[PDB]
C-alpha cells in the first residue's frame, strides 16, 4: 500500500 | 544481536544490488568491522528495534535497496520490510561516513 | 517530535480529499492544538512510531485519503506508508471524538 511504489521486496514480504 | 555474520547469510538486494555488488562488499566490509553500539545502533535504524528475534538475526530476512546512485543525502530505511534503502556511494569512506551519521542520529 | 507544520507541509491528500476541503481544515485545526501526548499518540498511530525521522516529520510524506462516508466506525491507517484513512465525518466535533478514540485506543 511503494502494491504507492514497484519495489520487488514489497511484493516478496506482502 | 552481533552475530552479524548471520545477518548477512541471509541478507538480499534490490534495486540493482547483487551480493557481488562492489557497494554491497564494501558495506559488509564496515559493518563487520563495526562496534557493538554501532551494530545495535544499525538494528534500531534499519529494523527499529536492536533486540535480535528469537532465531538470531537470519530471521530479519535484511533487504539492501539501492535507491540512487551517488549523493549527499543520507541512507534511509523502510522498518517494515526490515529495508535499508542505500544510495551507491562513489567510495567505502563516503559510504560509511553517510552510514554513520544516519545512525548516530538516535 | 511536534513540528506538525513540517507533517502538513508535505502531506498529500486522495480520495477525493484536497487542502482546500472543510473536514482537512478542521484536521489540521485539530491536530494543531493537539497536547504533546496526543501528538505523538498520533504518530504512533500513523506511522507506527512516534519518534520523527532524520529530517524532522516532514521526510514522514503523510496521505490522508478517503475512506468511506460519514460513519461511527474509527479512522485507520496503514503505518507501512504513513497513511491516514479518515472517513468524511459529518462535523469537526465528531472528528475530533473519532481521531481521540482511534489513537488512544490503538
Amino acid at each position: 500500500x511503494x502494491x504507492x511504489g514497484f519495489w520487488r521486496y514489497v511484493y516478496q514480504k506482502c | 544481536n552481533l552475530d552479524f555474520q548471520a545477518l548477512e547469510e541471509t541478507t538480499e538486494y534490490d534495486g540493482g544490488y547483487t551480493r557481488d555488488s562492489v557497494l554491497i562488499r564494501e558495506f559488509w566490509e564496515i559493518v563487520h568491522s563495526f562496534t557493538d553500539e554501532q551494530k545495535r545502533l544499525f538494528l534500531q535504524f534499519t529494523t527499529g528495534t536492536d533486540r535480535a528475534p528469537v532465531g538470531g538475526l537470519g530471521k530479519l530476512k535484511m533487504i539492501i535497496a539501492k535507491n540512487g546512485p551517488d549523493t549527499e543525502r543520507l541512507p534511509t530505511s523502510h522498518t517494515c520490510f526490515n529495508v535499508l534503502l542505500l544510495p551507491e556511494y562513489s567510495s567505502k569512506e563516503k559510504l560509511k561516513e553517510r552510514l554513520l551519521k544516519a545512525i548516530t542520529y538516535a
